[PDB]
């Protein structure tokens, strides 16, 4: 499950690619020193208030911060900015 | 950097015409400007010429 895993954690990668800032390349972010299931979380936190609404986050993750969501309530979120992003366009 | 040459062009245009305008440019496409935003890390700023920009009011 090493490979599968791979491609869904190149899958988020992909996406946060698009969308988000340059900054948070992988590349960059191991420079500064982040694990890389701490590189996908944080890339999942930040697509996640990007797209998702504030009140939905309240909602479905219960709190407003997403600095200690990262898990399943975590790719609940994320399920739902995949979501916001395909309406979007 | 980028914010600092956006304001310069921003007041100036507030002293000639009265309102001065400044996009904070994201990583979306063209078409996405219409969305509004909830949060995000810019990517830069620009300054907008005031004769292309059409503001109906508050």
């Amino acid at each position: 499950q090493l490979l599968l895993e791979a491609e869904r954690i190149n899958e988020i990668d992909t996406l946060a690619k698009a969308h988000l800032s340059n900054h948070f390349n992988k590349e960059v972010l191991l420079a500064k020193g982040y694990t890389l299931k701490d590189i996908m979380q944080a890339q999942r936190r930040e697509l996640v208030r990007k797209f998702v609404p504030i009140e939905q986050i309240k909602a479905i993750a219960k709190v407003s911060d997403i600095s200690h969501i990262d898990g399943e309530i975590l790719e609940q979120l994320v399920s739902l900015a995949k979501v916001n992003i395909k309406l979007r366009k | 950097v980028q914010l600092k040459n956006a304001l310069l062009n921003c007041i100036i245009s507030y002293r000639f015409h009265g309102i001065g305008y400044v996009l904070v440019k994201t990583k979306d496409t063209l078409i996405d400007l219409e969305q509004p935003v909830n949060i995000e890390l810019p990517i830069g700023f620009e300054y907008l010429d005031y004769e292309y920009v059409r503001d109906l009011g508050v």
